């Protein structure tokens, strides 16, 4: 029952704007302080923003102080995160977040009812802002053509934004396929490759192909890898 | 700003076995107010210890918080096929509060050689400006590998990029692919290209490698 749902990702220019939203249900929304996490490339998590329950108290974290605005609406259970002047570093997935129902003051006092933004008991399943200059660009897929057995793959070059989606044989291939995570390239542009260990004497007869899906470029790819 | 620091980056654990990790704090740190939480793949995370010792809603027993000043640790007793996860230390005695950089909690199975391939640049490719090289290291333990690519026997350095995929949750093993990326000009001016891996699970660096057009 107890549900937290986001909403505002997607891709935004360097200098441009963004307001996130969280939907708390299932709780008393009024007595739980709130905050957002998010959570770079590759990386663990970042403290962003927290407020308590009357919204009356709100910190936030040193690369964002000054850039994000965070606000609660306790008659409407949401609770909002302003971003304005956002930069590339600031891509990640932002966690809205459910702190604590109490707080204790400088003399050690513990005040039932007015949570806070110590900890999170509650998270959403999260959105994801892309910040970048970047064009759409659809990818160049190229063969990667071919102990006992042998390997082969595709390479999905220089594409933007994520995802692709790589499948071998129209779906019919999935054991021996190893999909890897795509590389950010010094260019803005991502780049991946697909591969797949087969044994290497049914390269004469069975055909493989590997199928490229790209729908922000409108780009499907059916690539035929041969010796 | 407080800083977090986590050890082991990454602790390869056995199932039943007890498991320590250790968060360091550059300041110290009341010890009622500190957190840990866990990470699975794809999913959110999730409060697993709060203010200090605390277990948070609906926590398994086996897990356990310590610590004070600037040196605190999370244990799990006996560690279960459902707890190898990310684990994050998180700080708030003092704003701005501050997570660690997490400690990867592996499976830790028997050494596994990788299988090493090599693949040239398609001609479709060199028909563009550009040649890609990949170096394919399927299927092994631990993840630890160093990829050497060499020119001529020059060996190369800045301009490669590795990838290597989650944990495999039926053999437990690794894979990784590191591609070398030349202008077709530099791809044209030399001859033999080659991939040197040096893994725990290779008695000696294993080369695979072609000549340019061969």
């Amino acid at each position: 029952e107890v549900q937290l749902v986001e909403s505002g990702g997607g891709l935004i220019r360097p200098g441009g704007s963004l307001r996130l939203s969280c939907k708390g249900s299932g709780f008393i929304f009024e007595n739980f302080g709130f905050g957002w996490v998010r959570q770079g490339p590759g990386k663990g998590l970042e403290w962003v923003s927290g407020t308590n329950w009357n919204g009356g108290d709100s910190r936030y974290g040193d690369s964002v102080k000054g850039r994000f605005t965070i606000s609660r609406d306790n008659s409407n259970n949401f609770v909002y995160l302003q971003m304005n002047s956002l930069r590339p570093e600031d891509t990640a997935i932002y966690y809205c977040a459910r702190g604590t129902d109490y707080t204790i003051d400088d003399q050690g006092i513990r005040y039932q009812g007015s949570g806070t933004f110590w900890y999170f008991d509650v998270w959403g399943r999260g959105t994801l802002v892309t910040v970048s200059s970047a064009s759409t660009k659809g990818p160049s897929v190229f063969p990667l053509a071919p102990g006992g057995t042998a390997a082969l793959g595709c390479l999905v070059k220089d594409y933007f934004p994520e995802p692709v989606t790589v499948s071998w044989n129209s779906g019919a291939l999935t054991s021996g396929v190893h999909t890897f995570p795509a590389v950010l390239q010094s260019s803005g542009l991502y780049s991946l490759s697909s591969v797949v260990t087969v044994p290497s004497s049914s390269l004469g007869t069975q055909t493989y192909i590997c199928n490229v899906n790209h729908k922000p470029s409108n780009t499907k790819v059916d690539k035929k890898v041969e010796p | 700003e407080i800083v977090l620091t986590q050890s082991p980056a990454t602790l390869s654990v056995s199932p039943g076995e007890r498991a320590t990790l250790s968060c360091r704090a550059s300041q110290n740190v009341h010890p009622r107010y500190f957190a840990w939480y866990q990470q699975k793949r794809g999913q959110s995370p999730r409060l697993l210890i709060h203010s200090g010792s605390t277990r948070a809603a609906g926590i398994a027993d086996r897990f356990s918080g310590g610590g004070s000043g600037m040196h605190f640790t999370l244990t799990i007793t006996r560690v279960e096929p459902e707890d190898f996860a990310v684990y994050f230390c998180q700080q708030y005695g003092g704003s701005p509060y501050t997570f660690g950089q997490g400690t990867r909690v592996e499976l830790r199975r028997t050494v596994a050689a990788p299988s090493v391939f090599i693949f040239p640049p398609s001609d479709e490719q060199l028909k563009s400006g550009t040649a890609s090289v990949v170096c394919l290291l399927n299927n092994f333990y631990p993840r630890e590998a160093k990829v050497q690519w060499k020119v001529d026997n020059a060996l190369q350095s800045g301009n490669s990029q590795e990838s290597v995929t989650e944990q495999d949750s039926k053999d437990s093993t690794y894979s990784l692919s590191s591609t070398l990326t030349l202008s077709k000009a530099d791809y044209e001016k030399h001859k033999v290209y080659a991939c040197e891996v040096t893994h725990q699970g290779l008695s000696s660096p294993v080369t695979k490698s072609f000549n340019r057009g061969e």
